[PDB]
């Protein structure tokens, strides 16, 4: 997360942290439910072994309600593509159940025609993460957040190298220097609607980080609610 | 339906996400545990 703020204490408990065999985090995800982690496909490439953990706000501290859990089940999208970035969506289950607790409860799944007359009409969404505090700089030791605003479809197709397809959506800010960033890849894009928060989007892909002129690219959840829903039940 | 039809939730006919049941008004959600979806944890 470039710019934001750290999560306070249970302020981001669907954050779910993606780590290699070096026990360093290279993806997020979102936890759905005390089995279910949802993250990013292009994330699967990262490492061929990993494990989730769950509960952390501070890399470098050992605290109260941290967990490991190993993966039973990879759930990939079989039309994800590294040449389009399309698709980009997995489902991972736990091989234990996760016990929700303070910093470890999971985001809602929203109906699709509801959540896209009403949770993507919204103003803004909040992604977080523990990825890079700036383009070039190291992945954050802190869970961070943001609030970043839902971007125009067409104004975020001219101001994209690639092909913005409608399993995305765009997010972020024009010239601000506050963006997603690599290493929250995978994790939670949240929408709140009165008092509760509904996942909208998992963390995709950009043209570097806050860059002027190029915004955050998320998949759209909206999308793969009946996708995920039979991942969840397979 | 959309003042959200007066909905805590989903949509005039309210629902509301795994984890809660719709309140005797019909338009309020209340949560069935401690750690229901969306809410952010409080010690
Ligand atoms: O992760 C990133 N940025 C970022 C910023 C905001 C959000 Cl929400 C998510 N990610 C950037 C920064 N990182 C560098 C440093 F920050 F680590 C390299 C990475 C990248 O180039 N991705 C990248 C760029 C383009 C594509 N892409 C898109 C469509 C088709 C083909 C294709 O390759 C895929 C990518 F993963
Ligand atoms: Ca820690
Ligand atoms: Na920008």
């Amino acid at each position: 997360i470039v710019g934001g703020q750290e999560c306070k204490d249970g302020e981001c408990p669907w954050q779910a942290l993606l780590i290699n065999e070096e026990n360093e985090g290279f993806c997020g995800g979102t936890i759905l439910s005390e089995f279910y982690i949802l993250t990013a496909a292009h994330c699967l490439y990262q490492a061929k072994r990993f494990k989730v953990r769950v509960g952390d706000r501070n890399t470098e501290q050992e605290e109260g309600g941290e967990a490991v859990h190993e993966v039973e089940v990879v759930i990939k999208h079989n039309r994800f593509t590294k040449e389009t970035y399309d698709f980009d969506i997995a489902v991972l289950r736990l091989k234990t159940p996760i016990t929700f607790r303070m910093n470890v409860a999971p985001a809602c799944l929203p109906e699709r025609d509801w959540a896209e007359s009403t949770l993507m009409t919204q103003k803004t969404g909040i992604v977080s993460g523990f990825g890079r505090t700036h383009e070039k700089g190291e992945q954050s030791t802190r869970l961070k957040m943001l609030e970043v605003p839902y971007v125009d479809r067409n104004s975020c197709k001219l101001s994209s190298s690639f092909i913005i397809t409608q399993n995305m959506f765009c997010a972020g800010y024009d010239t601000k220097q506050e963006d997603a960033c690599q290493g929250d890849s995978g994790g939670p894009h949240v929408t709140r609607f009165k008092d509760t928060y509904f996942v909208t989007g998992i963390v995709s892909w950009g043209e570097g980080c806050a860059r002027k002129g190029k915004y955050g690219i998320y998949t759209k959840v909206t999308a793969f609610l009946k996708w995920i829903d039979r991942s969840m039940k397979t | 339906c959309s003042d959200n039809g007066d909905c805590d939730q989903f949509c005039v006919v309210c629902s509301c996400a795994r984890g809660y049941t719709l309140a005797d008004n019909g338009k309020a959600c209340i949560p069935t545990g401690p750690y229901p979806c969306g809410k952010q944890t409080l010690e």
